[PDB]
């Protein structure tokens, strides 16, 4: 009756209906063991859908029906700590949610006149990437590398170290084993960042629909908190597995291949979802809000993660991806069996954003870094003839290995804003001239340590204000040679 | 020393050059590689 | 009369006519009741029609009436589109309120037939002293702007929409082919703090928009510049006008995508099989005619690095200039930032311009290439060690550096010193004293952001 069909094939997790002439692209529809489908084909004579759940108890003649409303998500503060499927129903075992209200999945990014400029600080607590591809609020930075190389790391610590600063956080697993997710939630919970935390989970036993419709939610959970003026920040662990399922059943559906099978409208698939980490400005936020908040504007964060094979960064996807992003971070391998713990190549990784997303200490600091690490790989094979070169080049040098071993840090081990800005004083001053090239490492952590236990008032002062001014140096080279003179390491 | 210099030049000149004729070969292969398999994939869309 | 949609797969829309009345190819259509449009593709049996929507298909369901405009999109055109962002369909995008342009074009035109072409090429001045000198620009040529960011690509762009006015009384249209929104609205508000958006006309199309946007969008700059060259002032003499391309790369890559989601077969390197024919299209409207001129500045991205990729190699077959701007001078201090070595010109030959222009711009670049030849020596074998005629060739090269470099009018709010649009005259005079030798003992200090000679030889005596 236009709102009633049945089923005259099922095959791989796709269903074709006959009938629901009114049936909307994209809209639900309800199977008879209360399971749903999404629209995706609509044909001259049948309906292609995909099916949300487990097909095999589907059978041919059974019954259809259709919902009325698009693909739908509950959104709320109560979600947070809380571990969930891509649909919203918790999988961690804890209890309902207390949904308040709902939320379309798909939806537009604000238009060009609504945005602001980006330059608010986010930070990870790794020294290499906060001093050299500033991320700031409302920016795009893409992380990739090949398999087993630090990527997953590097965005649950930067997820970690949002521990004081009011940021909430949205993580999403697609296409993963559940023992990883389970680890990687049994670890967050451990350390005490699952108070502002949620989880959406994918796992590779999960039907492909769902691991293409995962990170749409994600999305949508994470834009909660920029209309209502209040910063966000969301993680993508795979594109490339969405990118996979979609083209599974894209392939499924019978839609025209193109270069490795990947059908025509790939890159909108993921220009439509990357478009919506953006910063809106006072106006949308006291629009959207009906003036309840005023003189506040909100922001959201996205962090996608790419794998690429054995480097060939000109495959099909990685550049599709790496032009809609506004930077990237390169991961090697080869650093990382060599020793250099992060792992991150500085030369050909880069921020557009740049030194307007970082406080002022940083900006004023990250320079003399900047330099020197530019200065080493000018001239980096000269280290065996170092005697033959004269003096600045052969110190230049030095300084350059003593910089590019302080960028080493552990897992599990975020620096906050006064411990970098102290580790890059003493770095850019000639304190760290004196210290063997292998115990640069040992001499950092002392360092800090010795703050943090003397020095906390300070401390705090830089984390809370981010101030520079003569009086915060001249605290802080004191202490540096207090440090030097009275301390061992 | 002054010898090893030239010669040393040389050998820096030479892999320039070696590179840039590398760089093309690739590009060639590259281009040649795709083509191939968007045939193989037409072929599928028609074998049914 | 009305038509009604019978199959939506992603993007591909399929509407049914009646028998007789069947939109032709590129009409515009629209849907009643929603605020969709479509636009004519490809023509099948049964008065069936296979359209691409501009816009999004969420939300649609089969059966639903459409309304045939029976004539291609049309956007408004006037003196009115001054100092607004409008979409592919002319839409205000600014919350500033409606056009109040009552007349439109279309879209879609033949290019100007072969009578109608200029008798003659005739240089257009721009007052940078490098562009005129080494990349001489032609009424209706093309210029491909080869850089990448940071190295000041859109104040050279407001630079030359603020010196075509000033100087040629012109306009300016510029077109966003699939950008990024953060630095379209950096770009908007640098122009409003610039004070030069009241001398031009903007349209975007979004990275977040479908491919149809995105491959339609340069058509709607291009019309709009076509009505502003044809405009007759008194005593007639039309206008010359100015476009601008973000980036032309992306709309190829549109187009391609497009193609595959039509369904036809992929041609060499997955490009779709009208590549060659579409670029065409529209690099053969921008051309000088009897009545006025258009000349296009278009942004060019090399994919993989590849000159011999089929995009760039179809794109270099119609530009008549390379501007190429590096990130080493950008860091020497030297802006604007242009290689003076890797920048050609088509119309850098004794006929066109003359011959002592050709024989200056010559010797310049002679000396650049010789200063590039000898700096290697100097960083290892020594310093010195080297006949005079040597150092005298890079004293001079240091000398000629410094005196590309000149202020600008955009930046006049922001440092305080006056921007200096230079005669080409001056600039030849000034370059041929210089190769002559008459200022082998002024200071090199006195060339560095000094606008004219003259002024050069003041603050020289000045010091
Ligand atoms: N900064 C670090 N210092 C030391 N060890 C590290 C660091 N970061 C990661 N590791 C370790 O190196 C390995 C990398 O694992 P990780 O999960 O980070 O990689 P991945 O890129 O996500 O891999 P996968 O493709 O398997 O998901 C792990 O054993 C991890 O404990
Ligand atoms: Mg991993």
């Amino acid at each position: 009756a236009k709102n009633e069909g049945t089923i005259v094939m099922v095959s791989d997790g796709i269903v074709r209906i006959h009938g629901l002439a009114d049936a909307m692209y994209g809209e639900m529809i309800e199977f008879d063991g209360g399971l749903f489908g999404m629209a995706l084909n609509l044909e001259q004579d049948s309906v292609g859908a995909v099916v949300l759940g487990n097909y095999l108890s589907l059978q041919e003649g059974q019954k259809a029906r259709c919902t009325g409303r698009v693909l739908e998500v509950p959104v709320g503060p109560e979600l947070l700590g809380r571990v969930v499927d891509a649909l919203g129903n918790p999988i961690d075992g804890k209890g309902p949610i207390d949904a308040k209200l709902t939320d379309a999945v798909e939806k537009v990014a604000p238009g060009v006149i609504w945005r602001q400029s980006v330059d608010q600080p986010v930070q990870t607590g790794y020294k290499s990437v906060d001093t050299m591809i500033p991320v700031g609020r409302g920016q795009r930075e893409l992380i990739i590398g090949d398999r087993q190389t630090g990527k997953t790391a590097m965005a649950i610590d930067a997820i970690i170290a949002q521990k004081n600063s009011g940021i909430k956080c949205v993580y999403v697993a697609i296409g993963q084993k559940q023992s990883t997710i389970a680890n990687v939630v049994r670890k967050l919970e451990e350390t005490g960042a699952m108070a502002y935390t949620t989880v959406v989970a994918a796992a590779a036993a999960d039907p492909a629909a769902m691991q293409y419709l995962a990170p749409y939610s994600g999305c949508t959970m994470g834009e909660y908190f920029r209309d209502r003026g209040e910063d966000a920040l969301i993680i993508y662990d795979d594109l490339s597995k969405q990118a996979v399922a979609y083209r599974q059943i894209s392939l499924l559906l019978r839609r025209p291949p193109g270069r490795e099978a990947y059908p025509g409208d790939v890159f909108y698939l993921h220009s439509r979802l990357l478009e919506r980490a953006s910063r809106v400005s006072a106006e949308y936020v006291e629009k959207f809000t009906n003036g309840a908040v005023t003189g506040k504007t909100g922001s959201l964060t996205a962090l996608p993660i790419i794998e690429t094979q054995a480097g060939d960064v000109s495959a099909f996807v990685p550049t599709n991806v790496i032009s809609i992003t506004d930077g990237q971070i390169f991961l090697e391998t080869s650093l990382f069996n060599a020793g250099i713990r992060p792992a991150v190549n500085a030369g050909i990784s880069v921020s557009r954003v740049g030194g307007s997303a970082q406080t002022k200490i940083i900006k004023k600091l990250s320079g003399g870094i900047r330099t020197a690490l530019a200065q080493y790989r000018e001239l980096a094979a000269f280290a065996q003839f170092a005697s033959d070169l004269d003096e600045a080049t052969r110190k230049q040098l030095e300084h350059g290995q003593r910089v590019t071993e302080l960028m080493k840090q552990k897992q599990y081990a975020p620096y906050s804003i006064a411990d970098q800005a102290v580790s890059v004083y003493a770095s850019n001053e000639g304190y760290m001239a004196d210290v063997e090239v292998k115990k640069i490492v040992d001499f950092d952590a002392a360092l800090i340590a010795y703050f943090r236990s003397e020095y906390a008032p300070l401390m705090k002062q830089i984390d809370e204000t981010g101030d520079y001014n003569k009086d915060i140096e001249a605290a802080i080279k004191a202490g540096i040679e207090s440090f030097k003179a009275t301390q061992t390491y | 020393q002054s010898a090893r210099m030239v010669a040393m030049k040389a050998a820096t000149d030479n892999a320039g050059q070696l590179i840039k004729d590398l760089q093309l070969i690739y590009n060639k292969l590259r281009q040649a590689a795709i083509t191939q398999e968007i045939s193989e994939i037409v072929g599928g869309a028609a074998a049914v | 009369s009305s038509g009604r949609i019978i199959q939506i797969i992603g993007a591909v829309i399929d509407v049914e006519f009646e028998r007789t009345s069947v939109p032709k190819i590129y009409d515009a259509l629209q849907v009643d009741g929603t605020e969709t449009t479509l636009e004519v593709q490809q023509q099948l049996g049964d008065g069936v029609v296979r359209t691409i929507a501009m816009g999004s298909t969420e939300g649609l369901k089969r059966g639903l009436t459409v309304t045939s405009t029976n004539a291609p999109i049309s956007v408004p055109v006037g003196t009115a589109t001054l100092g607004r962002i409008m979409d592919v369909l002319g839409r205000p995008i600014d919350e500033a309120g409606p056009v109040a342009t009552e007349e439109r074009l279309p879209i879609h035109r033949q290019a100007p037939s072969y009578a109608e072409q200029a008798a003659s090429t005739d240089l257009l001045e721009t007052g940078i002293k490098v562009i005129d000198l080494l990349c001489p620009f032609a009424k209706g040529g093309k210029v491909g702007l080869f850089g990448g960011a940071g190295v000041g690509k859109t104040v050279n762009m407001m630079e030359l929409i603020n010196n075509i006015a000033k100087a040629h009384s012109g306009l300016s249209v510029f077109a966003g082919v699939g950008e990024r929104t953060r630095e379209g609205n950096d770009f908007y508000h640098e122009m409003k703090d610039s004070n030069v958006l009241d001398k031009v006309a903007m349209v975007y199309g979004q990275m977040n928009e479908p491919p149809g946007n995105r491959l339609r969008v340069a058509l709607t700059g291009l019309t709009m510049a076509e009505y502003f060259r044809d405009e007759k002032d008194e005593n007639g003499k039309g206008r010359d006008v100015l476009l601008f391309v973000d980036n032309i790369y992306r709309y190829t890559l549109a187009g391609t995508e497009v193609s595959a989601l039509l369904g036809r077969m992929p041609s060499a390197v997955g490009y779709q099989p009208t590549l060659a024919e579409e670029m065409g299209v529209l690099q053969e409207r921008i051309t000088s005619t009897k009545s006025g001129s258009i000349t296009s500045i278009q942004a060019v991205y090399v994919p993989a690095d590849d000159l011999t990729d089929p995009s760039p190699a179809t794109t270099f077959a119609h530009l008549d200039a390379t501007v190429v701007l590096s990130r080493d001078i950008a860091s020497s201090g030297i802006y604007p930032a242009i290689d003076p070595l890797d920048s050609t010109s088509r119309q850098l030959d004794p006929l066109v311009v003359g011959q002592e222009h050709y024989e200056i711009a010559r010797a310049v670049q002679n000396v650049l290439q010789r200063y590039k030849e000898l700096k290697d020596i100097i960083a290892i074998l020594g310093m010195d060690e080297l006949a005079e005629e040597d150092k005298l060739v890079v004293y001079r090269a240091r000398k000629i550096q410094r005196f590309f470099s000149q202020p600008f009018h955009v930046a006049e709010v922001f440092t305080g010193a006056p921007g200096k649009l230079v005669p080409l005259k001056e600039t030849i005079r000034g370059f041929k004293g210089l190769l002559a030798g008459e200022y082998d003992h002024i200071p090199e200090q006195a060339f560095y952001m000094v606008g004219g000679i003259d002024e050069v030889i003041a603050k020289a005596e000045k010091l």
